[PDB]
């Protein structure tokens, strides 16, 4: 970030949140995958890819 | 602590005494509610003082 | 938000983006590796100049802004709490293995599984160390081979003069603070200051807590034998504050007044020492004229101008507390010390406090004399990878011959192990095992020698000469069979060396990515 | 993106020619200054016209200027103590130890790894350290060829300054001030006196420890058994070293309470000292009028104006004490003096002793036409009574002008005969750095180098130990006879020194630059 | 050869930038030289044929070209006579050791060797003078009259010519005195009146007025050189006032050097403020709680005598104090008569000041300089090694001298120091160049003379500086 | 004397290029191997030299290693000759092609 701290990890929830791309058909997928997480929590990567 | 201290001028020696006391007054109160209340186990988030 | 003018490195190239970033560490550090190894010159951001080979030094005044080199840095931190000595090693083994790794990615082999080999190949080496280890002081502790060893660590620097009488110093601090069969040893009970003049064959072992300040008046007793100490963060004398006093005298009618009421808290404060039985008196600040005119009539020695840090190490060592006024003065708070003196260095004027329990404590500090401040500096850091030797030596005092004899023979059962795994980590397997080749490599090449010949020529004595493993002399001495020159690492920092350089590597080669905004 | 924004490294490569070019660049500077014949150089400081001037002096033209490369300042801090501890052979440092570096960076294009160039000087310097031991020649007895060597040494230290021309009878002083020490070799007991007006051969010496101050408006000229005694504290006024502390006057009336006030004051302080017992007082503040006048009522000499040099200098040649703190009496030590006598040199009011204690001390009264002169005409002595001193305490002398560094060098040569393969061609070089020192002093002088030089080593090479260059003539002759010579001391100090220069830059292959703040 | 590293850049570019300011004043030599056009900065725009005062509006910032404008200074201060001669000489003897540098030669050598040309040029100097003596008063007036024909003011030269000498005689000695100090003779102008009206005083005179103190005058003085409550006030600062001066009372001070000043009547002190230091110095060679009776000076009679054209002037006689000083009173119709009047005053005392140290004359017109350059090529030949050459070096280059007051001249330089240089071969110093006649006559017939101290300070001052210049290695600079 | 000290060490130094050179061709170090025989021949040990075959240094007689002396002392002489010529020519007057 603009921090400069390195943030490490797989998760794929995590990824598409501190990317914020600015692109309005790019910010749909981003919404589905937190949608994803209210419902059940996992598999916002599988939604995506 | 950086947080609660006290900081108080007088011309007064024998009000210097007390301006010593009232700073570890405020924290011996502040230890006293906690004995107050009859609380065993006490964990704080800030560090605690010697 | 900011994505534009945001760096972005992916794919293959971003992998051998990153090695090559890390190979830049390791190339730097890998000619200071060994006794010979060269120095490095370094100038700090106000301008001061100093010159060290440790590298664990080093890493830590490295200013790099790539993500990958400040991982490397980060490694310092977790071994020199147990080697101290060739985190350097740890740092060129990891820059061998991510080279040889360079040729893996070009066939086409996928990193994780790249990882796996070398995963795979650290236990083949770890468990080979096991069976070539001996050891000392099994079953019976003895102080004579152990003062040996520290000799050899300390002759890597530039103490190496006075070398022989820093061992038996450094081996009775660590027997004091704690028993060898505890093996437990802590660092923070462990402190070593310095002060410039003399020489370092005057470095004495003083069991207890150590400051420079001087006592509130030179007549003051300079021998205590008694055990008191009254550990106040105040003087004694009229209550002051912590800055400024400013009394305000209008005329003679006001001295005489405050004068007799200050003269009542002169004898009050002075004589109540002797009440709670108490003898030296340690203050956080200074006493007046008159105050130290009562201490020499009633024989009460004194310390003044205390540090505020100095008070609490003062406290612990001795076994007091912090006392914050006199009301609470008890003889539970008194400190404890077998004597108490007041020892002067030269000409100076520092006369720096000295505490002596006479005899064993918790808690031992070193004191180091030299006639230059960057000499006793590094005289610092000699000593701490030298207490970490001990203290390996007392939790496993299994030993591995050093000097290059360790990851030699490592190589030869790797190199075996390889052929008995069909599959792709197979490669993996061989490249670890010229990467364990490159620390002993660097030794010689330090030394003004052909590397390739002197490392062929140890494998071909290895195995048919004899089974041992021999070393690479470095020093120029008689022969090989370092056995004989004494040359000796622990087990324990052989087994970080690879499982730290292990970790390394496994985690730069699974970021396939770096991410980051730029200034917008 | 390793090293950005201030921070700069420079790789095995660049860091390798960076240590040498600057720490060369330092040495080549000062080269021209060696010798009597060398050459003068100009400083002028950027933006400032004032700072023009014209000095030969090696040490300072360091000192002078600045240093940015970290290689080059290590060079300039040991010609540093070069000059204030023996105090002689500051261009020798930095000229030898330029040249070891200059040679080795040509060992290093012949892929000759640094740390065998170490080892191979380490034997050498063993090798040439011996060579002036067996060469070195002292005088136990004969006093008259003991201090004919002081004068050779004397008139050799001189040499390339500005006294060159008049030193013949600069050496007479430097000599006699050392001879009548005959002691320890500490040279606060030697005072310097600085006067205008005369030429530089109307330099006077006294044997009384002169002092350079006035003291007083009317004092008296003798006084017998005058009891020294020194003290530290404002005789003047109130107010002493107390700023920010003001005075309500409302009238003229509260200026003459002032005035009572400081008469009371300086009374208590004059009571005090009189306690004492003494005959005479010191002090580092102007006195004043009134208690100058409660001293002379009771025969005390008020001594003022007194700086840090005059306390130290003032306890141990009349064997007192600092005495910061008169408020207790008798609890210090009294100096011890025969004759307090008022000398007058220069148009100026002088203090000469007589009799005291350990009075094997003097002064040596420099004359010129300005201070420029006088503090060149004192750094060059003082850089001379400190190889003098040297010589009382170490009476070996070795033969300079070339001698004694192509000995050397030839020992070397020999030395390279049985030894290694790699440390054969680590002592040659060695060797050829120790003959660029006879060298460069005929280049300075007009004659012919490579001339001189190469007949040195013929001169050497078969007996003929005493050889060297004569710069008078432009030829070769004894040493002995001509008179040339210098210390045991500053020559291992040099060529130690020298060593440990060139040692730490091969032992350092990188520069780490941090950021700059 | 190779010369890798070149320390004789800077060299050349010492020789270049010195040659440069010698090759501009060269042309201003004598008294036939051609004037120059300054202009400031400001846009004034000068014509001044002076060279001691061209070279210090020429702002020069090359730090070897300063010493000779700083050599030019040396000169006026001990003779006080030749400022253009020494640049000159200077100059040539740098472009000689162009011609010996590309030689091969080293510069200590060349360095020597001028030094034992300049020993020997000081004796063919003096062996060929004319000695005379001090106390003769009739020897000064020619010589000093002579000299200041060529000057500015031809007409009033024999005015001011005994003045000066009178004045020396008195404070100096005659024929015992070797140190005459130029600082003990004070020169006073003053608007109106004439420069046929002059006084010498040998007290002290001085410019200031004893305004608004009405004392003016007092005799036998020792000299020396140092509602209620706001009215309450005024009367302190008069005791404050007052009590400096009883303390200056108690010594008998009656003239002090610098409401008060009703305080300075009541006790007869007459008021001399507003002085500068150099006028000090003048007085203090003449004659508060530092204060004191013995430093404390003496007098006779002061007084303020305020004349017609001298304006107003304080005259104190008597003085009555170890020393020899004197006074001159100058007056004139404009400032520019009074400005060349005292002008011509310093040039008159310099030479007479020259004559004291070294009594000689020697005849001028490029005289000393053939006759100097015919005897040192006669002595190069003696000499052996590499002085050989440069001794010729530094006789050769003695020959810009003539050649620039022939050209000035309008005859032919080449022909006029060819045929001068057989003439002093054959005959003596005598000859030279007359710019007066134009053409080439005996100059003793003509009454130039000039004294010895002159050439010689002009041969020693050069030199060293010569021999300054090529010492130097190179210039660095510091912070 | 002097300036005849310095031509001779060149001359000298040439005569050591010859077994460096050689040294070279075999791949081994010659700076250690030509350092030895200065060392070498420097006291004593006159038949010391190069062994190509072992890479190291023994006895020429104990090897049965040695060369005429006519063509030593043919290939000395041709080539200070040679080398003289060259040095003593300063200047090259070429002419035009026929």
């Amino acid at each position: 970030d603009g921090r400069g701290k390195a943030t490490i990890s797989n998760d794929g929830a995590t990824i598409l949140k501190l990317l914020d791309v600015v692109h309005p058909a790019a910010k749909t997928l981003v919404d589905i995958a937190k949608s994803q997480d209210a419902e059940v929590g996992d598999g916002t990567t599988s939604v995506t890819l | 602590a950086e947080k609660d201290n006290a900081e108080i001028r007088v011309h007064t020696v024998e009000d210097y005494q007390a301006i010593v006391d009232a700073e570890w007054n405020i924290l011996y109160d502040k230890l006293e509610k906690i004995h107050h209340s009859g609380a065993k186990v006490v964990s704080s988030k800030l560090p605690i003082g010697d | 938000k900011d994505q534009d003018r945001k760096s972005r490195l992916m794919g293959l190239e971003a992998l051998k983006s990153h090695i090559m970033a890390a190979k830049a560490v390791a190339n730097t550090m890998r000619t200071s590796l060994g006794p010979n190894g060269l120095d490095k010159m370094m100038v700090d951001k106000d301008g001061d100049v100093t010159v060290t080979n440790d590298g664990a030094t080093i890493l830590s005044m490295m200013d790099v802004d790539h993500q990958i080199a400040k991982l490397m840095v980060e490694l310092s931190k977790s071994q020199d709490d147990e080697i101290g000595d060739g985190t350097t090693g740890v740092v060129v083994l990891a820059g061998a293995l991510l080279e040889e790794a360079e040729q893996l990615l070009d066939r086409g082999i996928h990193p994780i599984r790249i990882a796996d080999g070398y995963e795979q190949a650290a236990r083949v080496a770890i468990e080979h160390l096991d069976k070539i280890s001996d050891s000392v002081l099994v079953d019976i502790k003895d102080t004579e081979p152990l003062i040996q060893t520290a000799k050899t660590t300390l002759g890597s620097k530039v103490v190496n003069s006075c070398h022989r009488q820093m061992a038996e110093i450094a081996v009775n601090a660590v027997l004091t603070v704690a028993d060898m069969e505890r093996r437990d040893v802590d660092f923070e009970l462990i402190k070593v200051e310095g002060k410039v003049g003399g020489r370092l064959e005057d470095t004495k072992l003083i069991k207890g807590v150590i400051v420079d300040k001087d006592f509130s008046h030179p007549q003051m007793p300079k021998k205590v034998e008694d055990a008191k100490i009254a550990i106040l963060t105040c003087p004694f004398e009229p209550p002051k504050p912590k800055t400024k006093h400013k009394l305000d005298v209008t005329s003679v009618e006001d001295y005489k007044a405050l004068q007799k009421y200050e003269k009542e808290k002169f004898e009050e404060m002075i004589q109540q020492i002797k009440e709670t039985g108490a003898n030296l008196a340690i203050c956080q600040w200074g006493f007046d004229d008159e105050a130290n005119h009562l201490l020499l009539q009633n024989n009460l020695p004194a310390v003044r101008w205390v540090g505020g840090p100095e008070i609490e190490l003062i406290a612990i060592a001795t076994g007091g507390r912090i006392v914050p006024r006199f009301s609470e003065l008890t003889a539970e708070k008194l400190g404890f010390a077998g004597l108490v003196q007041e020892i002067s260095f030269g000409t100076t004027k520092d006369k720096m406090l000295v505490i002596e329990q006479c005899k064993n404590s918790r808690a031992v500090t070193i004191f180091i004399r030299g006639g230059n401040k960057m000499i006793i500096e590094e005289a610092k850091r000699s000593l701490h990878d030298a207490l970490c030797v001990i203290r390996n030596l007392i939790r496993d005092n299994r030993v591995v011959y050093g000097g290059g004899a360790a990851e030699i023979s490592c190589a030869l059962a790797v190199s075996q192990e390889a052929d008995k795994c069909p599959t792709l980590e197979q490669y993996a397997m061989r490249a670890f095992a010229d990467a364990l080749e490159v620390i002993p490599m660097a030794l010689s090449e330090n030394s003004g020698m052909n590397p390739i010949q002197t490392m062929t020529e140890v494998r071909a004595r290895q195995v048919k000469e004899m089974n041992p493993a021999l070393g690479i002399d470095c020093l120029h001495k008689g022969t090989n069979d370092m056995k004989q020159q004494h040359v000796i690492e622990t087990l324990i920092g052989k087994k970080q060396q690879i499982s730290l350089a292990t970790q390394m590597v496994r985690m730069i080669l699974k970021i396939d990515d770096i991410r980051k905004p730029g200034e917008s | 993106n390793i090293f950005k924004a201030g921070a700069d490294e420079e790789r095995a490569e660049t860091a390798r020619l960076t240590s040498f070019i600057g720490a060369i660049a330092i040495g080549d500077l000062v080269k021209s200054t060696l010798g009597p014949k060398g050459m003068d150089k100009i400083l002028l400081s950027s933006g400032r016209d004032a700072s023009l001037m014209v000095t030969n002096d090696g040490a300072t033209i360091l000192k002078n200027i600045g240093v940015d490369n970290p290689a080059a300042k290590v060079l300039v801090d040991m010609s540093r103590v070069q000059d204030d501890e023996v105090g002689d052979g500051t261009t020798s440092v930095t000229v030898l130890a330029a040249e070891l570096l200059r040679e080795a960076e040509s060992l290093i294009a012949k892929k000759i790894h640094p740390q065998t160039i170490i080892a191979g000087w380490r034997e050498a310097t063993k090798a040439a350290r011996e060579a002036l031991l067996s060469s070195a020649v002292d005088h136990g007895s004969d006093e008259v060829k003991f201090r004919q060597d002081l004068m050779n040494i004397a008139g050799t230290t001189l040499s390339s300054k500005l006294l060159t021309h008049h030193k013949d009878h600069f050496t007479k002083l430097a000599v006699e001030a050392v001879l009548r020490l005959k002691g320890s070799g500490n040279l606060e007991a030697i005072h310097i006196i600085k006067k205008l007006g005369g030429s530089l051969a109307d330099s006077y010496l006294d044997e009384g420890f002169l002092l350079d101050k006035k003291i007083g408006v009317n004092q008296p000229k003798r006084i017998e058994n005058a009891k020294i005694l020194i003290a530290n504290t404002g005789m003047d006024t109130d107010k002493i070293k107390i700023f920010g502390s003001r005075v309500r006057v409302d009238s003229t009336a509260k200026v003459a309470e002032i005035e009572h006030a400081e008469k009371e004051k300086m009374k208590e302080k004059v009571e005090r000292i009189l306690k004492h017992g003494i005959n005479c007082f010191i002090n580092r503040q102007l006195i004043y009028n009134y208690p100058e006048q409660l001293f002379g009522a009771a025969g005390v000499m008020a001594i003022e104006h007194a700086d840090f040099a005059g306390v130290e200098r003032l306890a141990l040649v009349t064997g007192g004490e600092i005495a910061s703190t008169f408020d207790h009496p008798e609890l210090v030590k009294l100096g011890s003096c025969k004759l307090i006598e008022e000398v007058m040199i220069g148009e100026d009011k002088l203090i000469h002793f007589s009799g005291v204690a350990l009075g094997e001390a003097c002064t040596i009264v420099l004359r010129g036409a300005t201070q420029q002169i006088l503090d060149e005409a004192e750094r060059s002595l003082h850089d001379a009574l400190c190889v003098l001193a040297q010589t009382v305490k170490d009476s070996r002398t070795v033969y300079g002008g070339g001698c004694s560094e192509m000995l050397m060098a030839h020992a070397v040569t020999q030395l390279a005969n049985r030894t290694p393969g790699k440390e054969a061609v680590a002592m040659e070089s060695y060797a050829k750095a120790l003959r660029m020192l006879p060298t460069i002093i005929a280049d300075n002088a007009g004659y012919d180098s490579a001339d001189l030089v190469a007949q040195l080593r013929a001169a050497h090479s078969e007996g003929n130990t005493t050889a060297g260059l004569d710069m008078r003539e432009g030829t070769i002759g004894d040493m002995a006879i001509l008179g040339i010579t210098e210390s045991f001391q500053v020559k291992r100090q040099v060529l130690l020194s020298a060593a440990e220069a060139a040692e730490v830059i091969l032992r350092v292959d990188n520069i780490i630059k941090a950021a700059p703040r | 050869y190779q010369d890798r590293d070149k320390p004789a850049q800077i060299r050349f570019s010492n020789i270049s930038a010195a040659k440069a300011v010698a090759d501009a004043i060269r042309t201003s030599l004598g008294p036939k030289g051609m004037d120059k056009m300054i202009q400031d900065g400001k846009g004034d725009v000068t014509i001044t044929n002076d060279g001691a005062t061209i070279l210090k509006q020429m702002q020069v910032l090359h730090p070897a070209a300063r010493m000779l404008v700083e050599l030019s200074k040396a000169q006026d201060i001990e003779a006080g006579d030749g400022t253009t001669s020494v640049v000159i000489i200077a100059g040539s003897l740098l472009d000689s050791c162009t011609k010996l540098l590309q030689k091969g030669i080293h510069p200590t050598i060349i360095s020597e060797s001028f030094q034992k040309a300049l020993e020997k040029g000081i004796e063919i100097l003096t062996d060929m003078s004319r000695p005379v003596e001090l106390s003769d008063r009739e020897t000064l007036l020619n010589s000093a009259t002579t000299s200041l024909n060529s000057k500015v003011v031809s007409q009033y030269s024999s005015l001011l010519s005994p003045m000066s000498v009178n004045a020396v005689m008195k404070v100096i000695d005659p024929a015992t005195a070797t140190s005459v100090d130029l600082r003990d003779i004070k020169i006073v102008k003053k608007l109106g009146g004439t420069i046929d009206d002059c006084e010498l005083v040998e007290g002290l005179v001085l410019t200031q007025k004893v305004s608004n103190s009405g004392i003016t005058r007092v005799e036998k003085a020792k000299i020396g050189l140092i509602y209620a409550q706001m009215d309450r006030v005024l009367r302190e600062e008069r005791a404050y006032i007052l009590n400096l001066v009883k303390q200056i009372k108690k010594t008998g001070c009656n003239v002090l050097l610098i409401l008060a000043l009703h305080f300075l009547n009541k006790m007869k002190i007459m008021v001399i403020k507003d002085i500068e230091r150099e006028d000090i110095e003048f007085i203090c060679k003449t004659i508060i709680d530092q204060f004191t009776a013995d430093m404390l000076g003496s007098a006779e009679l002061a007084e303020e005598v305020n004349l017609n054209g001298s304006g107003k002037l304080l005259k104190i006689t008597g003085c009555a104090s170890p020393g020899k000083t004197v006074t001159i009173v100058v007056r004139g119709s404009n400032k520019l008569v009074i400005e060349e009047a005292e002008r011509s005053i310093h040039d008159a005392l310099c030479v007479i000041r020259c004559l004291v140290k070294k009594r000689a004359l020697i005849a001028g017109g490029g005289a000393p300089e053939i006759e100097l350059a015919l005897r040192l090529t006669e002595y190069s030949r003696t000499l052996s090694g590499m002085e050989s050459y440069c001794v010729r070096a530094f006789a050769d280059a003695m020959e810009v001298i003539p050649s620039t007051l022939a050209e000035n001249a309008g005859l032919n330089p080449i022909s006029t120091v060819t045929e001068l240089r057989n003439r002093h071969a054959q005959g003596e110093k005598t000859a030279g160049i007359n710019v007066r006649k134009g053409g080439i006559s005996n100059i003793l017939e003509e009454l130039v003379v000039q004294p010895l101290l002159v050439s010689v300070s002009a041969l020693t001052l050069a030199t060293e500086t010569v021999r300054s210049i090529l010492k130097i290695d190179d210039v660095v600079n510091t912070r």
